[PDB]
């Protein structure tokens, strides 16, 4: 179970390859759902499978 | 002087990252083949009104222009922002500061915040008590009008500032540039394999 910042879900994290632009917190499905997101105390960005 | 703007000043809207999709989304966009007002740096200050959104688009490489004023009543009296370029940093700096009617220099505030070859653009929207800046920096050769081509623009600053607008003004200094406005639009962005938009269509367009 994740919780980034109050969004809150279940799934397994990995790193991620994908390249956010600085300004952006998370990555939007095609289902709306959050596919990869931000650590809010860090740089890094994962990816929820 | 007119001059129609091409396709240029659509800006990611949302704070989201999308790869590889065609995404429809509702804003406030330049609409595209709309004509764009053109304007050039000559001694006096020319008034502009602001409605909804700018986009403001500018070439130069002596620093003519050092920033903008936002405001309703801009001669001292209610609360305006002023944005400059410091020396080499951006300020920006909500408050009632003395102005002339068409101020520029030589070689109760509220709000405080620090940071020909080459073509700027760049959007500013006041919505849901943000005012939000948009920008772009891009090679050029075309001196004279904004090129026929497409690159989007990505925020600078998104700040909680709230107040209200209704006109604008360009800064400059002693020692060439188009202004557009925004309409409310629905675009369908196609975002590229890496996340980035590289094309668009206004679909109120044709
Ligand atoms: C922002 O301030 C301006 C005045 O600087 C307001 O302009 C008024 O707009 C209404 C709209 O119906 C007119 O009836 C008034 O005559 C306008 N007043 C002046 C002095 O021009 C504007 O309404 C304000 N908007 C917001 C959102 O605060
Ligand atoms: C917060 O986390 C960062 C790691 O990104 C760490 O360097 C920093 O020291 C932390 N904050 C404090 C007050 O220690
Ligand atoms: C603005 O563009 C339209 C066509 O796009 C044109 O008919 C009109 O004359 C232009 N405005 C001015 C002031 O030339
Ligand atoms: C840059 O800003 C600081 C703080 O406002 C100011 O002290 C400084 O003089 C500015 N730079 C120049 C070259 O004046
Ligand atoms: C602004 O400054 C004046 C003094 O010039 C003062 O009387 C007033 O209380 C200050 N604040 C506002 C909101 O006017
Ligand atoms: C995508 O980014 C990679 C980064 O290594 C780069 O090599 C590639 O050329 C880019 N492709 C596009 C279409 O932006």
């Amino acid at each position: 179970n994740f919780n980034f910042n109050g969004l809150t879900g279940t799934g397994v994290l990995t790193e991620s390859n994908k390249k956010f632009l600085p300004f952006q917190q998370f990555g939007r499905d095609i289902a709306d759902t959050t596919d990869a997101v931000r650590d809010p105390q860090t740089l890094e960005i994962l990816d929820i499978t | 002087a007119y001059t129609n703007s091409f396709t240029r000043g659509v800006y990611y809207p949302d704070k989201v990252f999308r790869s590889s999709v065609l995404h429809s989304t509702q804003d406030l966009f330049l609409p595209f083949f709309s004509n764009v007002t053109w304007f050039h740096a000559i001694h006096d200050n020319p008034v502009l009104p602001f409605n909804d959104g700018v986009y403001f688009a500018s070439t130069e490489k002596s620093n003519i222009i050092r920033g903008w004023i936002f405001g309703t009543t801009l001669d001292s009296k209610t609360q305006s922002l002023l944005i400059v370029n410091n020396a080499t940093n951006v300020v920006i700096k909500v408050c009632e500061f003395q102005f002339c009617n068409d101020p520029f220099l030589g070689v109760n505030c509220t709000f405080e915040y620090v940071s020909f070859k080459n073509l700027r653009e760049f959007v500013f929207k006041n919505i849901d008590g943000y005012f939000k800046i948009y920008s772009k920096h891009t090679p050029i050769n075309l001196v004279r009008d904004l090129p026929q081509g497409f690159s989007a623009l990505e925020p600078l600053v998104d700040l909680p500032i709230g107040i209200n607008i209704t006109r604008f003004q360009t800064l400059l200094a002693l020692h060439a540039y188009y202004v557009g406005y925004l309409q409310p639009r629905t675009f369908l962005l196609k975002y590229n394999e890496n996340g980035t938009i590289t094309d668009a269509v206004d679909c109120a367009l044709d």
